[PDB]
């Protein structure tokens, strides 16, 4: 399972070893840690890391959570509500979750948290920093980011900022600079798959051989969360036995892209594009964010193989440029259709 | 402690009289001969950032009432609330009422008017004109789109043009009598060159040039001092560079431009402006050289104006440059 | 006191205190020291990239100006934290300039030269929306005998043109391994660093136009050889590890698959090699360095290379998806 | 240095409700001869003029004559964290700084030490008041204050007419008019009631409502208002306190026809 | 110290056979203040015509000696919420007043444009009903903004632009009742530099009057900076660029103008383009959009602008 089997300290993590011993290094001496700033792909395997690595500074303690509620108010009488994962050593925030109100909550929170300091008893107030964890950060807003920046040299012998995103070119230059930047590479599939078989030595599943391991790892693209989830759901369908034949479970949004490029590559007219444009909608509506969806449909896209050089290459052109337009944009779906009339036109 | 030479040489050296605003000489003089005969229509003035309008505005405001200037005349700059619930209560109150310390007509100069909403001005609109024979208003704006037209018409358009040379020449050589100073010709054509029209650019890089010195009385300010100070690049080396990029090869281009922006910390933005310039005399025997020249250059520099990298858009000018020059072979 | 500035990253540890250790941008800080004899110190404005010393300048003049103990009465601070409206702008900014300068205590006046007038530092100006600055000028003008404003910003065209000419601008020059080598052997020499013979100067190309990234590099770097206890030097592949650089020889290798392949290879090679954790950003700037200082290649292959790589990095610089820009890159690159 | 140790201490805060919410930003200059202020309204229509000699200081000590520019605002938060049995105590340094307002209470030992920051206000000291008026009135407090806001539910403007032996207020709005006309007449049981008038021309003259509104809030001071009037020329408000006086010094609204 | 009134108001029309615009509108409000028998009107036109001093002297024709207590005015200045529209506009539609037989009582709504949509909604009922004894009077700028069935109600009267035949004969008699010298050539440029704007020709003429005494071309284009839109529309017809940039240069660049108002402007005329076909006209007003927002981002100097232009040559060409 995925929550079940999760290391919770440096001595537990079982792949890239170069990382755990960074990690090691970084946890010798805690009164000179600087900001971090993990990036690298997504379901890596970040957060377990952050929380062991604040597990190997701090005590073992800090890994019972509490969620409490915040209420704040911006300039009108719009109240805004927010949840902080807080534990007796640090807090955890998902700033992203307010839509364009996000430079009123760090500047509030991160000042509250910064002035002040943390008096508990588990010798009555003298303590070391307050760790803050903020969850992707690349979905930060600018003006949030210049004051979350801002916030970090001011007040720094109490608060430490580690950030975890993936994807880290949407952040600004100062943030990138007044950090520290520690990449999470993806495990290779000589990991994974040890990882998959400790999953199922420990769980009980009845599996042929060790191919089954090595074809969820290919199928995760390196995703190990994906991998061990998928793994799950192929144990819970199979019936407490997995074998050497057996349908490999694509999520449902990735059916729907593959039968979106399948009806894109067939039939090229408007026709098609208004059922695109419906199919878009009925993704869109299931929250379920664009870019992925820009993503995986133009991958799936290059992956048809009855195209030649010159649509593939028009097609990652075209991909790219309205990718661009995605980021600087709200209506996603005004960027998806004029992708998808684009691609209609450059295969016909 | 507090004393007139503390202040900076953008506002020490201000205008007390108009008698002291040099360039705009066929604005002045008209505004002399409104007050001379008797009559000042409503004005509005209008030009670019440091020119001397609200100079000019607080002379005549001087030279009309007395040297009590901010006693009888109300301003309204952009550090006041102007909503259409100040236009209606206090301007209507002020141009409603008599003076109370002599016997004349009002002023109100409405600073920087570009910054109301337009509800404001269309409350004005009518205001501006329902009382014309007790009180005056003055408009001082440097975008003139964002008045709107009724307004814009109700007014007498006044441009301030940008400051020729002999003006900024002037204006350096009272400044340079009363500060023990000496400054090159070529420094004051390089100033010149460097003012773009702004006054107060001029007494910054002056001021900078001066206390850059070690001692303010005895050396004078060269153009090298000039150039260090706002670390503008020469035309020396600019040109060199220029060169370099149309004639030699890729990779001695390439480090000639990181020698020249290392030599001095020079930056990007300065460069393509210096390039721009200097090239925008040569004699292009074609017309789509000259577009892409633009083109490129002008996306170059919309992207600096983000700050993405600093060698990926120098090499990316030399590209654009040596591109551009090749539909003329 | 000393024992709260040992317990701090190396970037507070060493930031400069008066305006001697600022050792930069030696065209800004004569002015600045020259102001000190003198009273007449203009409204600046201080502009340049990312991690040059403005704000770490600014807070040193005002060290040396009043003295630790007017320095809390005598300037007002807003940089990103505080709510920076045409509101605020308009009551509080304003009622802090328009107001008398307090009394100076006859040791800080004995001591430091104390002027007649305080400081309003505005950081990082280029946050504010046009209203705020629009209203700032009459503000910043009037009120120029007992107010001197200073901004600092990282772009000179985010700044509305009026407030562009009241203020005195200040470009500061970026940091390369000719004139910022010294700080860092300095604190290098202060910490104890074993460090090898031109590792700093990799360190600090590395970080292109800064140098705090360097000095939490080196660090860092510093960090990692302690915990080994081993005492050896560092190397250069050593800070390049885990500075985000790419090594070499995959680097080599994507070239080798630009060189000659299909969409599919290129494809399949991209996918693997974003499997791993790369910054987009670092690998173009990799590219075009390796494709510019070579010179195996035609002209007509440099013009288009050069604005290849500038489109990508503009398009990388909006916050776009790396994995799509780093395909398409590669794609144009070989189709070529 | 700069001591004035008041008597009481609401004494204070009355006066500075008279134009708590007509003025903004004043300047009180202290002399040997008493404390004196004047301030203009925001739109510059009205101005503000007390006068405050030493007799109502119970102790006051003021070598060279100091300057003290302050908001009204900040003024009255200040004013109003003051319990009203204390002893007020403005102090001032040798140079002009943050003014020290400071409340001991007679009993118990209580020190309230409030520090108030200067304002640079430009020193442009005026000098009015030296003008000889057409028409001078004095009336009671009250009836003043009834007729104004009586007739200022009717219109906007309020036209003052003194003629012979006769003082009209008129108010003409929308809605409809209304005439208050009074006659001078001293009684001899109430010394108090009368009015009086001494005219040299006839004035008509018009002010606005909302001032004379704000204007009349200083009667909780004194109960006889003096009125002075004259063509071109600013009418005074008087208000007679016990130690000196507060006068408001009104802009009349031209008239068109 | 008496500050002489400006030309424009000394010499503000006080009576409707002096007013100079169109004749036919003219003339039947004439007949109407005649007659008496006035309907709720509308009257919109450009800025600076004469609708206002039209309405006006209507009203004061009518009205006579009872314009103290017959008209009620309600500018912008004044507040027309729906609070006033209800109880002040309904309370001086019943004031019972005694005017002669063929008169009525009237309401001057000036800038009706800027009233609120519910304003003009409760404003109907408040005009139909009492058309015995109030006659409503509207004078906008964009009869658009109004609401449909209060335009409807009122007879409408549209307001065109003064032909310079007009604008020549008031400067004519302006010049006749001033007694300056002028000459032919002086008068011609201030007519096109005025572009159709009576109060603009009136005070140019009153600026070049007492900066120079003579109106010659020398002085009104030496101190009147004849009109912006026209150099832009000159300038985005070139023949070659080089044309066009030296155009931008010299005209509106050394001249002190603002990037962004170069940019608007040359909008605004490319908007009004009729020379060139529908497609060219939308492509060239997309790049000048998209100078637009690079404008308006900060970066605003000389060479944004000379690309916009290489862009419109580049289009326009081919
Ligand atoms: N014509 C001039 N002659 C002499 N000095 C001038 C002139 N114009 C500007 N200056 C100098 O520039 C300073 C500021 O000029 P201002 O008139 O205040 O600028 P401005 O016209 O208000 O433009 P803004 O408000 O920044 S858009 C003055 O105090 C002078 O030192
Ligand atoms: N010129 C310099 N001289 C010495 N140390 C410097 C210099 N510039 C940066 N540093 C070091 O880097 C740290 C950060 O400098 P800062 O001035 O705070 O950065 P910055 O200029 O504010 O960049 P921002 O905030 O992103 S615009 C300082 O505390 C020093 O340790
Ligand atoms: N036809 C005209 N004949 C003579 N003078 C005119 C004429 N039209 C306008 N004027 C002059 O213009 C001024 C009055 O114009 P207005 O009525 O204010 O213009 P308008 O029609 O109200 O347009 P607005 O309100 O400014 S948008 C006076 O100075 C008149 O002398
Ligand atoms: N060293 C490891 N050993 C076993 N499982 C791991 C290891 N690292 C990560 N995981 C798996 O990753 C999952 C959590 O992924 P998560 O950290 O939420 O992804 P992300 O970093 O994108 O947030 C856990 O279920 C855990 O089983
Ligand atoms: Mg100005
Ligand atoms: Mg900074
Ligand atoms: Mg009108």
């Amino acid at each position: 399972w995925v929550d079940k089997y999760r290391p919770k300290s440096l001595n537990a993590l079982s792949h890239n070893e170069e990382l755990t011993n960074f990690l090691k290094s970084l946890s010798d001496q805690p009164r000179d840690l600087p900001h971090l700033l993990l990036y690298g792909p997504n379901g890596t395997g970040k957060k377990t890391r952050c929380m062991a690595l604040l597990e190997s500074i701090f005590g073992p303690g800090v890994y019972r959570l509490k969620i409490d509620v915040r209420q704040f108010v911006t300039a009108s009488n719009r109240k805004l509500e927010l949840n902080v994962v807080s534990s007796p050593y640090h807090l955890e925030i998902t700033p992203s979750d307010m839509g364009n109100n996000d430079r009123i909550v760090i500047q509030e929170l991160l000042k509250e948290v910064a002035q002040m300091e943390q008096v508990d008893f588990q010798d009555g107030l003298a303590h070391r920093y307050k760790c803050v964890i903020i969850n992707e950060a690349n979905s930060l807003t600018k003006d949030a980011q210049a004051a979350l920046r801002r916030t970090m040299e001011k007040y720094s012998k109490n608060i430490r900022l580690i950030m975890v995103c993936d994807s880290m070119s949407p952040i600004i230059a100062p943030i990138k600079s007044r950090c520290l930047l520690i990449r999470c590479p993806a495990p290779s599939d000589s990991e994974i798959s040890t990882i998959l078989s400790d999953v199922v030595t420990n769980e009980r599943i009845q599996l042929e051989t060790k191919d089954i391991l090595k074809r969820i790892a290919q199928a995760s693209n390196g995703n190990l969360r994906v991998s061990l989830l998928m793994l799950e759901s192929m144990a819970l369908n199979n019936e407490l036995a997995l074998k050497s034949s057996s349908p490999i479970i694509k999520p449902d949004w990735i059916i729907v892209i593959h039968k979106l490029t399948r009806k894109i590559v067939k039939e090229r007219s408007v026709n098609s594009l208004i059922e695109c444009r419906a199919v878009l909608y009925d993704l869109l509506a299931h929250c379920i964010p664009a870019n992925i969806i820009l993503k995986e449909l133009t991958f799936s896209l290059l992956d048809v193989e009855t195209l030649n050089t010159t649509n593939k290459s028009s097609i990652i052109e075209y991909s790219s440029v309205f990718d661009e337009r995605l980021s600087l944009g709200n209506k996603a779906i005004f960027h998806l259709e004029g992708f998808i009339a684009k691609v209609m036109c450059c295969l016909d | 402690k507090r004393s007139k030479e503390n202040l900076p040489w953008v506002e020490k050296y201000r205008p007390e009289t108009l008698d002291e605003v040099y360039g705009q000489n066929e604005v002045i003089t008209t505004v002399r001969k409104f007050v001379d005969e008797g009559k000042l229509p409503h004005l509005l003035f209008y030009g670019p950032p440091g020119t001397g309008k609200t100079s000019t505005i607080v002379a005549l405001a001087r030279e009309i009432y007395g040297k009590n200037y901010s006693n009888m005349v109300l301003e309204l700059n952009a550090s006041d609330d102007r909503g259409i619930d100040v236009v209606r209560n206090q301007i209507k109150d002020f141009a409603s009422t008599r003076q109370i310390f002599s016997k004349g007509f009002k002023l109100i100069i409405l600073d920087e008017a570009d910054a109301m909403t337009n509800a404001a001005q269309n409350a004005l609109r009518r205001v501006i004109e329902r009382y014309t024979k007790n009180t005056r208003f003055c408009v001082l704006a440097n975008y003139a789109h964002k008045l709107t037209p009724a307004l814009l018409s109700r007014c007498t358009r006044f441009r301030f043009q940008p400051l020729p040379q002999e003006a900024i020449e002037r204006r350096i050589a009272n400044v340079l009598v009363h500060e023990k100073l000496k400054l090159s010709p070529n420094a004051e054509k390089a100033l010149i060159e460097l003012s773009n029209g702004d006054m107060r650019r001029v007494l910054n890089v002056l001021q900078s040039c001066k206390a850059t010195l070690d001692n303010p009385d005895e050396d004078e300010i060269s153009d090298d001092v000039i150039y260090e100070c706002c670390g503008a690049p020469r035309p020396s080396d600019l040109k060199a560079v220029l060169k370099s990029i149309l004639e030699d090869d890729w990779g001695t281009a390439h480090y000639t431009l990181n020698k020249v922006r290392s030599a001095k910390g020079l930056a990007l933005i300065d460069l393509i402006e210096g390039i721009v310039k200097i090239l925008e005399d040569y004699e292009l025997q074609n017309e789509e050289t000259r577009v892409h020249l633009l083109t490129k250059l002008a996306d170059i520099e919309y992207s600096i104006s983000k700050g993405g990298n600093d060698q990926i858009q120098g090499s990316a000018v030399i590209g654009a440059i040596k591109a551009s020059f090749e539909n003329e072979t | 006191a000393e024992q709260s500035l040992a317990q701090q990253p190396w970037v507070e540890k060493y930031r400069p205190k008066n305006l001697d250790e600022v050792t930069a941008q030696d065209h800004a800080v004569t002015v600045l020291k020259k102001t000190l004899k003198s009273a007449n110190l203009p409204h600046m404005l201080f502009y340049g990239p990312p991690g040059t010393g403005k704000t770490s300048t600014i807070l040193a003049l005002t060290k040396e100006l009043y003295g630790p103990d007017l320095m809390k009465s005598r300037i007002l601070e807003l940089n990103a934290s505080d709510e920076r409206g045409i509101s605020i702008v308009r009551e509080k900014v304003k009622n802090f300039a328009r107001l008398t300068v307090s009394k100076p205590s006859k040791h800080d006046l004995e001591n430091y030269p104390c002027p007649p007038y305080k400081i309003i530092i505005l950081d990082e100006a280029d946050s504010m929306t046009a209203d705020a600055q629009s209203a700032l000028r009459r503000t910043m003008e009037t009120y120029s005998g007992v107010t001197r404003f200073c901004l600092i910003c990282n772009y000179v065209t985010r700044i509305i043109d009026p407030l562009a000419s009241r203020c005195s601008k200040f470009r500061f020059k970026a940091l390369d391994a000719s004139n910022a080598i010294d700080r860092l052997r300095f604190i290098s020499e202060q910490e104890n660093v074993k460090c090898d013979d031109g590792v700093l100067e990799r360190i600090l190309d590395i970080s292109a136009g800064d140098l705090r990234r360097g000095i939490t590099l080196l660090q860092s770097a510093s960090k990692g050889a302690q915990y080994l206890g081993d005492g050896k030097n560092i190397t250069s592949t050593q800070v390049e590890e885990l500075a985000g650089v790419v090594p070499h020889d995959i680097l080599i290798e994507i070239v080798e698959k630009v060189k000659s392949g299909d969409f599919d290879e290129i494809k399949k090679y991209v996918n693997t090699f974003m499997k791993s954790g790369w910054s987009a950003a670092s690998v173009v700037n990799q590219l075009h360095e390796y494709y510019i200082t070579n010179d195996n290649f035609d002209t007509n292959f440099k013009n288009q290379i050069s604005w290849l790589l500038f489109t990508t990095d503009s398009r990388l610089n909006n916050g776009t998806n790396e994995h799509i820009q780093l395909l398409n890159l590669l794609v144009k690159i070989s189709q070529l | 240095m700069l001591e004035a140790k008041f008597e009481e201490a609401s004494l204070f805060k009355r006066i500075i409700d008279g134009f708590k919410d007509c003025v903004q930003l004043v300047n009180f200059q202290c002399k040997e001869d008493g404390i004196i202020a004047q301030a203009v309204d925001d739109s510059r229509v009205l101005l503000v003029s007390l006068e405050i000699g030493v007799e109502a200081f119970q102790e006051y000590r003021c070598d060279h004559p100091v300057t003290l520019g302050m908001d009204l605002t900040s003024l009255s938060k200040i004013l109003r964290c003051g319990n009203n049995t204390d002893t007020l105590t403005l102090i001032a340094d040798n140079t002009p700084d943050s003014i020290i307002l400071l409340f001991e209470d007679t009993k118990k030992d209580r020190i309230a030490e409030y520090s108030l920051k200067l304002m640079d206000i430009d020193a442009d000291f005026l000098k009015i008041e030296e003008l000889q008026y057409d028409s001078t009135l004095s009336l009671p407090s009250s009836e003043f204050s009834k007729i104004v806001r009586d007739l200022s539910q009717l219109s906007d403007s309020i036209n003052i007419m003194i003629t012979k032996e006769t003082i009209k207020f008129v108010a003409d709005g929308d809605i409809g008019s209304g005439s208050v006309i009074i006659k001078p007449f001293v009684d001899m049981e109430h010394p108090e009631t009368s009015i009086k008038l001494e005219m040299d021309q006839p004035v008509d003259l018009t002010f606005g409502a909302k001032y004379l509104l704000d204007i009349i809030k200083g009667s909780s001071l004194s109960d006889r208002v003096g009125i002075r009037l004259s063509s071109e020329a600013p009418a005074l408000f008087q208000f007679d306190l016990k130690s000196g006086f507060l006068q408001f010094f009104l802009a009349p609204k031209f008239n068109d026809e | 110290l008496s500050l002489q009134l400006p030309w424009v108001e000394k010499y503000r029309p006080q009576v409707l056979s002096d007013i100079v615009g169109n004749k036919e509108t003219i003339d039947r409000l004439q007949q109407i203040a005649k007659d008496g028998n006035m309907p709720h009107m509308i009257i919109s036109g450009m800025p600076g015509i004469g609708k206002t001093t039209s309405v006006h002297c209507l009203a004061h024709e009518l009205l006579g000696r009872s314009y103290a207590d017959g008209v009620l005015e309600l500018n912008a200045s004044d507040d027309r919420g729906i609070d006033v529209v209800r109880n002040q506009i309904k309370h001086f539609a019943q004031k019972k007043l005694h005017l002669p037989p063929g008169k009525h009582k009237i309401v001057i709504l000036d800038e009706a444009d800027s009233m609120t949509a519910g304003a003009q909604q409760a404003l109907r009922r408040t005009m139909e009903l009492y058309s015995n004894s109030t006659r409503f009077a509207f004078a906008c700028n964009q009869s658009n903004k109004i609401i449909e069935p209060l335009q409807s109600r009122c007879a409408i009267l549209r307001y065109s632009k003064l032909s310079d035949e007009d604008v020549l004969k008031r400067l004519l008699q302006i010049i006749k009742l001033e007694d300056v010298k002028y000459t032919n050539d002086g008068l011609e440029a201030i007519i096109f530099t005025a572009e159709g704007d009576m109060r603009q020709a009136i005070n140019n003429l009153q600026s070049t009057v007492a900066g120079h005494g003579l109106v010659n071309a020398d002085n009104v284009f030496k101190i009147v900076d004849s009109p912006h839109p026209l150099i832009v529309k000159k300038m985005l017809l070139a023949s070659n660029l080089e044309d066009s940039i030296q155009i931008l240069r010299t005209d509106l660049w050394k001249k002190g103008y603002s990037s962004i108002d170069i940019v608007t402007t040359s909008f605004r005329v490319t908007k009004n383009l009729a020379q060139v076909k529908e497609s060219v006209r939308l492509e060239m007003i997309k790049e000048i959009g998209l100078t637009h927002m690079r404008i308006l981002e900060g970066v605003g100097t000389y060479l944004q602008l000379a690309s916009m232009l290489a862009k419109i040559h580049k289009l326009n060409n081919k």
